[PDB]
Parts: structure tokens; sequence; C-alpha cells
RNA sequence: CGCCGCUAGAGGUGAAAUUCUUGGACCGGCGCAAGACGGACCAGAGCGAAAGCAUUUGCCAAGAAUGUUUUCAUUAAUCAAGAACGAAAGUCGGAGGUUCGAAGACGAUCAGAUACCGUCGUAGUUCCGACCAUAAACGAUGCCGACCGGCGAUGCGGCGGCGUUAUUCCCAUGACCCGCCGGGCAGCUUCCGGGAAACCAAAGUCUUUGGGUUCCGGGGGGAGUAUGGUUGCAAAGCUGAAAC
């Protein structure tokens, strides 16, 4: 798996952790 | 062109601190009137009024006209004072040679 | 219009030669005037919409 | 191994302005005999203006970059 | 002291009405009640009237102007291009 | 490590280089990068001129000639037999004769 | 019909737009104009199969049948237009032309002469392939 | 129905000065109702090179006519415009030399305005080390005045049958060659394009004085 | 797109098919419209602090180098905080929309393709306004300064050379040729010296180790992740750890 990818992975893990703690505070 | 604009700057920085002027155009129709006036300059957005009658006198007492392309704000930069101004009479050359560059 | 060129800019102009201005009279708008004919004298604008 | 005390007058020519040892400037003195008048006008050779006898009312030179070209035949000499 | 960091001019309204109508409102609410500098005059007395006219203090000379600033762009570009095709040929 | 001095292609000054389509695979290239060359060519088989040399009109004095800038990437041109490799000391060459 | 003058020894020329595509190849002869097309056959109607019709073969059967109708409606000379799809595509032209060439000159129809009409654009327009484009 | 069979023959006649007038022969279908047989006539154009027209001028330069009118199974045109062939113009244009474009619309005495071109390259003068051969690019901003200017005065103050014999030995090429020769030398002058915008008047009046 | 002629195929591929086609496609001929783009000339050439910049023309200010017996007289270098620019993509308004084309659609290839191939086509690609501040932003080489071999070039100034050549007829700048000086992009050679080597006139002048100065790394993973703070409309950016 390439660098750029895993970036790609864990920067979409990020954006799903992220809405959910908005969904609770 | 440029270099007239140039050239206009300089002198007017010269006969700031060296020559003698009066402004304002009240003032200067008292030195027209009286002849001690040589050489009028005007701005771009005068009033055409105010423009016709000011070149109109000067033609009556063998005067030099000049109109300086440029708003009546930068007229005032031209001059070296913060307030605008519309008209410049020089009614004492002391150094430069303004006069003596385009009549 | 016979007297501007082609490219002019324009507004407030007549459909038919004498009504006192139609075409074009919104605020912000404008006409623009392409293509004389010189004989059988007709033009054509482009109107804010679209329509030539 | 090289004189760096006592160099060659060739190469003394031939270096810049400022690299060799006294670092004297390459420019001159020249004397312009004018071709109206009569005078002798001492004028530079990289001269950045120009020169106007004040007799004559003829341009003597034309300032160019590096040194002036003249306006014509006008001699000059070398002194100092 | 500045008394508020982003919002500025509008302020005036509140809570209400939406972020990015608040921030598309600054732009053009700057614009409208700024006064403007005369180009006949040389003052600073340029102030907005009914919409699409312009007034100066001095010399009450009243001018057709933009519906926001004193200048629309295309307007400019127009006035650009109408002496160009003026001074193209004569006509 | 570099496996030339150059990286390749001929860029030292600038900053950045248009780019130019390849004939084969049409992708852009650095105009430098790029395996450039220029095909000059009767625009007959050269077998062929005789056959029109027989029914031509006039005295042989027309003799067109096809000029084509041709302009290749690296990745197929490899693969469409130009610029065939070398070795450490044949990297240093310049133009085949 | 008789068509054109008589008086063997002059020539009545006519214009050959030769069109060789990579995938297809046209013979077309029209006057010294351009509005009447004389006879037009391409290579796909002479060969039936798909992947022949760039083939050298095509362009020869699509030469003779020309040749044949240009004597039929008595048209002696051409002058020979060739090209090629040159605006974002390969400028070279396609293997038909070598063909049609010589299968024009081999069977009367005497050549004047030649010109590579291939349009050339300035400044190409995007290109079919993408950033990368072709691959495989 | 084989309409060919129904297709008429008329001769192209070319316009004056060239040696020789006959272009060739072209075919339309038949004046029937509607459809005369003039109409077609009136839109067709010819691009024909030269050395059968001037009589052993270059062989490159072609010309491109327009056909004016018919006049009794005689189709005579007029002047529409000037080209360069393909290998000619991409012949050359050498990699170490530096091509110079110009370009001016300008109006004939008469009602005629046209647009001409202008194309030049440097030169490798004889004893020469340095391959590179370019120019200062100010004497570049320099000689398209030169060749802007003139043009002018080969075109503007003359008319078509005096250009086109101005175009006959290109001495527009050879009096800039020629003028060129303090600035740069130059090499391969040519005016590679002239093409029309506008027409003024059909003038079948003008055309018979073209002939005589 | 408008007409004009001809005529059954035209695209498109590893081979075909989706698609357009007697309601006349593709093809030729003329003309019009729209938007994007400036080939060939273009190079181990230039310029810009970089990101970048290629049709002509004008206007507007700006800059390097060179020449200088010009002026000022230490105003200098590197810089935490702070600040201006900063490609592509992305986001928010307004205008239009040629080509290309994520997504999406099909047709084929394959065991399977949602992939490469082909046909259509969305946002974007364009311009004008604002934001985001990231890249293999690469010479993977911080900046200033000095010293240490040569050689032929090339670009820009400056200088020298009854060599040649174009004006009209001196005269100058023009165009080559010969050579020198300044600094710029570079290259060949070498046992200058180095380094682990590839290689480098700097990556040298280092165990004989010290010219000035900023930013930084301390086995790999966990990880530029969590968690706080801060910027951003959002995408995210900046700072940034431990258990194991
Ligand atoms: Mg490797
Ligand atoms: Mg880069
Ligand atoms: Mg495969
Ligand atoms: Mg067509
Ligand atoms: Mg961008
Ligand atoms: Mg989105
Ligand atoms: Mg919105
Ligand atoms: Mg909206
Ligand atoms: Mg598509
Ligand atoms: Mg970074
Ligand atoms: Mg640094
Ligand atoms: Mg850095
Ligand atoms: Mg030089
Ligand atoms: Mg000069
Ligand atoms: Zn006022
Ligand atoms: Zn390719």
């Amino acid at each position: 798996m390439r660098a750029k990818w895993r970036k790609k992975r864990m920067r979409r893990l990020k954006r799903k952790r992220r809405k959910m703690r908005q969904r609770s505070k | 062109t440029k270099k007239s604009l140039e050239s206009i700057n300089s002198r007017l920085q010269l006969v700031m601190k060296s020559g003698k002027y009066v402004l304002g155009y009240k003032q200067t129709l008292k030195m027209i009137r009286q002849g001690k006036a040589k050489l009028v300059i005007l701005a771009n957005n005068c009033p055409a009024l105010r423009k016709s009658e000011i070149e109109y006198y000067a033609m009556l007492a063998k005067t030099g006209v000049h109109h300086y392309s440029g708003n009546n704000i930068e007229l005032g930069t031209a001059c070296g004072k913060y307030y605008r101004v519309c008209t410049l009479a020089i009614i004492d050359p002391g150094d430069s040679d303004i006069i003596r560059s385009m009549p | 219009v016979g007297t501007m060129p082609e490219g002019t800019i324009v507004c407030c102009l007549e459909e038919k030669p004498g009504d006192r201005g139609k075409l074009a009279r919104a605020s912000g708008n404008y006409a623009t005037v392409i293509s004389h004919n010189p004989e059988t004298k007709k033009t054509r604008v482009k109107l804010p919409s679209g329509s030539k | 191994a090289k004189d760096l005390l006592h160099p060659s007058p060739e190469e003394e020519k031939r270096k810049h302005k400022k690299k060799r040892l006294v670092q004297s400037p390459n420019s001159y003195f020249m004397d312009v005999k004018c071709p109206g008048c009569y005078k002798i006008t001492t004028v530079f050779s990289h001269a950045q203006t120009v020169v106007l006898c004040v007799g004559c009312s003829t341009v003597l030179c034309q300032p160019t970059g590096g040194k002036a070209r003249l306006t014509e035949g006008c001699s000059f000499r070398r002194k100092q | 002291a500045k008394r508020t960091k982003k919002v500025g001019i509008v302020g005036k309204y509140g809570t209400r009405y939406g972020a990015s109508l608040r921030k598309m409102v600054k732009k053009i609410e700057i614009s409208q009640h700024a006064k403007y500098t005369c180009s006949f005059c040389g003052k600073t007395k340029m102030k907005r009237r009914a919409v699409g006219i312009w007034h100066c203090g001095s010399c009450m000379k009243t001018v057709a102007g933009g519906a926001w600033t004193y200048n629309t762009t295309s307007a400019v570009t127009v006035k650009s291009a109408i002496r160009r095709l003026k001074e193209l040929k004569d006509q | 490590t570099k496996k030339r001095r150059n990286n390749g292609r001929a860029k030292k000054g600038r900053g950045h280089v248009q780019p130019i389509r390849c004939t084969n695979c049409a992708r852009c290239v650095p105009k430098d990068k790029a395996i450039k060359k220029f095909v000059i060519r009767n625009i007959v088989e050269a077998a062929a001129v005789r056959d029109i040399s027989e029914a031509s009109v006039f005295d042989a004095y027309v003799l067109p000639k096809l000029y084509v800038k041709l302009h290749y990437c690296v990745s197929c041109a490899i693969h469409s037999k130009v610029v065939r490799n070398r070795s450490r000391e044949a990297r240093k060459d310049r133009t085949p004769p | 019909s008789l068509g054109p003058q008589v008086a063997e020894g002059e020539n009545v020329f006519g214009v050959c737009h030769i069109f060789a595509s990579f995938n297809d190849t046209f013979v077309h002869v029209t006057d010294l104009s351009g509005k009447e097309t004389i006879c037009r056959v391409t290579g796909g109607m002479k060969v039936k199969a798909d992947r022949d019709e760039s083939s050298p073969y095509a362009a020869m059967l699509a030469a003779q049948d020309v040749a044949q109708r240009c004597k039929e409606l008595g048209i002696t000379a051409l002058h020979i237009k060739l090209r090629a799809t040159g605006g974002n595509r390969t400028k070279t032209p396609g293997p038909g032309a070598q063909s049609a060439l010589r299968a024009l000159a081999r069977s009367g129809m005497k050549i004047g002469r030649i010109e590579d009409v291939t349009p050339i654009p300035s400044d190409s327009t995007r290109r079919k392939g993408g950033r990368r484009g072709r691959r495989l | 129905v084989d309409p060919f069979s129904k297709k008429d023959w008329y001769d192209v006649k070319a316009p004056a000065m060239f040696n020789i007038r006959n272009i060739g022969k072209t075919l339309v279908t038949r004046t029937q109702g509607t459809k005369i047989a003039s109409d077609g006539l009136k839109g067709r154009v010819f691009e024909v090179s030269l050395a059968d027209l001037q009589n052993d001028e270059v062989a490159f330069r072609k010309f491109k006519l327009i056909t004016e009118d018919v006049q009794g199974k005689n189709c005579l045109t007029n002047f529409h415009g000037m080209d360069l062939t393909r290998d000619k113009m991409c012949s050359m244009v050498k990699k170490w030399q530096t091509m110079i474009e110009a370009h001016v619309d300008v109006k004939t005495t008469d009602g005629y305005l046209l647009r001409l071109f202008c194309v030049g390259f440097t030169k490798k003068r004889n004893n020469q080390i340095r391959k590179t051969s370019y120019a200062q690019h100010q004497q570049v901003r320099q000689i398209r005045k030169k060749m802007m200017e003139i043009m002018t005065r080969e075109v503007q103050t003359n008319d078509l049958k005096e250009v086109v014999n101005k175009l006959i030995p290109d001495s527009i090429g050879k009096d800039i060659e020629k003028a060129c020769q303090s600035i740069y030398p130059l090499h391969d002058v040519f005016v590679r394009k002239v093409k029309m915008l506008k027409k003024p008047k059909f003038e079948l009046g003008k055309l018979m004085e073209l002939h005589g």
C-alpha cells in the first residue's frame, strides 16, 4: 500500500471520527 | 509627455521653496488684474466656467496659460500642500524655468 | 443604429422605428449591435437574454 | 610560482579596474578642440551628460553606456 | 476599542438571517454606505441616494451610478469600449 | 542515486516548461524531456517514385517533401525502438551518426 | 459522355483528395473547384472485412475502381492533395497513401503536382487521451 | 438516372496578365427551373499554383481565385487569395534561425481592403563559427515596423493589377531584402499569404477593364 | 450551424460492439458563430524571490548586470515572534460552456472489472472577484563571505583589434571574425581534496577538528495517529504525545 492511499484512509477515518464527535458533542 | 510631467513636478518642487506664488481663484484674480502674475496653472477638473474665465483673463493680460493634466487633489500634491487647489500663479519664479520651457 | 459600428453596446431601443423605446430597458442591461446590411436596412442585435 | 610583487604590464593592462594592485581606474580626461569657434574644452571620458560648449551651442558628446562618442572630427589627448 | 472581530457592519442584524448571507451582504453594504470621492469637485462627499442615484454635497452635481457602488466594472468596460469604437475610424 | 546528472531532461535555468503531448499514447511531457525527432520524407515510396516518374505530366521538376516534427515520450519510445539503452560510460555520448 | 475537350495532347485536370487514416482510407476525385464530386470510393466499400480498411490492399482496389470511373467520365490528369487527421491526431499520413499514389499512377491517370494539405492547427486544443493518455 | 449524363461543362478563364488564361474546366448540374446554372459558379473558387499561369515563375506561391460570373459558356474569375504550399512553408524553418512574423490590414486605391502577411528568417553569414545567429529582439521590433511600413506604400497607393504585378516577382520581398541590409541580414523574405476580407462591388465594368 | 455536389457506409479497436447513417452520415466547396489555445521558430537560451512566464501592438510603473575620478559614510549579514507572494486540485458569488473529462452510464476484454480499450456525458478546465497555503514546491544540496586547476562555449553589458561585409560618400551604430574584463545559466577533463560509495570545483579548504548565522534529526513501528489549543465556510492546515 502506498503512503498516498495510507494517508487517504487515515484522512477518511479522521473525518468519520470527527462526525462521530460532532454527533455526540 | 512623461518627461514633460516630470519636468512640471520637479520645477514645481523648486518653485515651492524658492519662488513666490499665490493660491486660490479669488486671490489669483487680484494678481491677474494687477499683472503681477506671469503664468497660471489650472487643474483638469476645475469647472468649465472658471476655466474659461481665467483663460480669458490671461488672453487679455498677456499671461502664460497651462493646463495641469490632473485632478485638483494631485495638484495639491504638486504644489506640496495637503489641501486641494485648482489654480497656481507663479508670480515670481525664483530659480525654475517652467515659463522658459513651453512658452 | 445605422450610424454606429458593429460591436456597439446600447440600451433602450425601438423595435419598430418610432415607438419611443421598448427593448432592453431594465436595470443593468444592454443590447449589442452586429452585422449591418447596407441595402434593405436591417441589423442584428443580441438581446440581454440571448435572442439574436 | 608567479611574481605577484612585480607582475607583467601586459597582465596589468588586461586585468579589471579593481583586481590589480594599485587599483587605478581606466577612465581619462580628454581635451576636445571644438570645431566651431576655437575653444579647448576639458571633458571626462565616460561622460554621462550631454556636453554643450557654452559659446557655439553645438552638441559635443552623445553620452553612451561605456564611453561617449564624439560629434565630428574632434581630437583628444591624455594628460595626468 | 475593537468591539467586534468579524461581523463588522453586519452586527446590526444579530444572530439571525444566516452566516453566508451576512458574509455576502457585508461586502456591498460597506460599498453603499461608504463616502466616495467626487470626480467633479474633488471632495470626498459622495453619498448614495435611492438606488442608482449618487449625490455630492458640494456643487449639487447628481450622477447616475451603480446600484451599490459608484461604478460597475462592466460599465467601465463599456465606456472604454465606447471610446475605442468611437475613435475607431470615425464610425 | 542519481542515474543521470541532468535528471534526464535539459531544464536548468527554468522553473517550469510547457508540456507537449506525445504522438502515440498522448501523454503530456515537458518539451525538453521528450524524445524529439524530425522526419524528412519523400512523400512517395522511394521505390514508387519511378511509377509516377513514368506517367508524370511535367518534366520531373515537382518533388514534394513531407516534414514532420515528430514527438515521442520516453515510456513508449523505448517500446517503439528509438532510444535503446546503453552503458555507464556510454551514457556520456552525443549525436549518433 | 463526350465530356470535356478533344484535340488530344491537352489534359483535363481534376483534384484528387486522398485521406489516409489509421483505420480508413479515402480516395476522392473532384473538379478544380471542389464542389462537384466526380467519383468517390472508400476502402471499406471495396473490402468486406472491417480491419482491412486501413490495409494497403484496400487503397489499391479503391484506386482501380476510381481510375476506372474517371476514364469513364473522361478526365485525364490529376493534381493530388494528400492529408490525414491533423487536428490533435497523428500528423503523419496513414499507410494507404503509399498504395493510392502507386495504384493511381499505374493505370492511366497522369499526375500533375502533389501537395500535402494536412490541416495543421496553430495551437492544439486538448488531446483525446487525457493526462497519462493511452495505456497498452 | 446517371446524373453525369446531365452535368454541363464550362471552361474556366483566368483573369489578365498571368501569361495564358486557361485554368481548366468544371461541371455543374443544369439550369432547371428554380436552379439557375450560374448560381454555384458565383460561389466556386480555385486553388492553382504557378508555372502554368505565370509561365515559369516559382513553382510554389499558390493563388486562390473567385469565379466572378459566367460569360457565354466561359466562366471568368477575379483574384481572391494567395497562399504558399505546405511543403515550401514547412521547409526553410531551420532549428537555429529566428522566424519573424508580420501582418497588416491595408486598403487599395479602389474599394478593396485586404490583409497581407510576412515571414522572415535570419541568415548564417559566411565565415561564421557561432552557430546560433539570433537577434536581440529590438531589431525584430524595428523590422516589424519596417515590413509593415513598406507594404503600406506598395499596397495603399496602388490598385489590384499593380499589386498582383508586384506579387509576380515578389518585388515586395526583394525590396524588403534590400532595405533590410542595414539592420540585419534577413533571408528568404516572402509575404506568405494575402487574403480578402471585404469586396466592394460586383463591377463587371471593372472586370472588362481588367481584360481590355 | 447554414447552404451546394456525390454516395453507402462512417466511426472506433488486439479483434469488435455501443453511436451517426436514403429523414443523405463521413466526404469535399463556400461562409458564419462561439470559446479555449498560441505549435513549428524553442536550445542543456533568457528573465523572475520562488510558484511561473511564448501571436503583434500601445500604455503603466518596476528590476538585474555593465560603465562611472557620482553621492552618503557604516547605514552590514543571518534571523524566534510577526508579515507579502505561493502551481494543480478544492470552496463561495457572477458571466458562458469549444475541447477534454472525476463521478455516472453503457459496449467489449476477463473466471470476476466497478480497471486499463472504445461511445456518451456531469462538476471542473476560462475570465472576473474573495478563500484555502499545500507538492518529488527537487539541484531530494539553507543564506552571506573568502580561497583553492585548466579548457572550449553560450547569453548580456563594457573595452581593444588600417580582418570581412553590407548604405551614398566620410561618419557612426548595423552583421560576422579575433581577443580581454565583470558577474549568470551550464558542460568536458583531472589523483585539488573529499566521501561509505554513487559522485562533487563543491558535497573541498575537518581528529591538523572553530569565518558569521537560522531551521532542524537522534533505531524502526505505533504516527504526522490520538489529545488539547489555533486558523478555515468546508475540505483540512499549524503545533503534537504515550501505552504497547
Ligand atoms: Mg533505481
Ligand atoms: Mg518544478
Ligand atoms: Mg492488458
Ligand atoms: Mg464538412
Ligand atoms: Mg489556480
Ligand atoms: Mg465537492
Ligand atoms: Mg450558497
Ligand atoms: Mg446564486
Ligand atoms: Mg468525451
Ligand atoms: Mg512540507
Ligand atoms: Mg534557509
Ligand atoms: Mg529552504
Ligand atoms: Mg558582445
Ligand atoms: Mg545599438
Ligand atoms: Zn461635488
Ligand atoms: Zn506515447
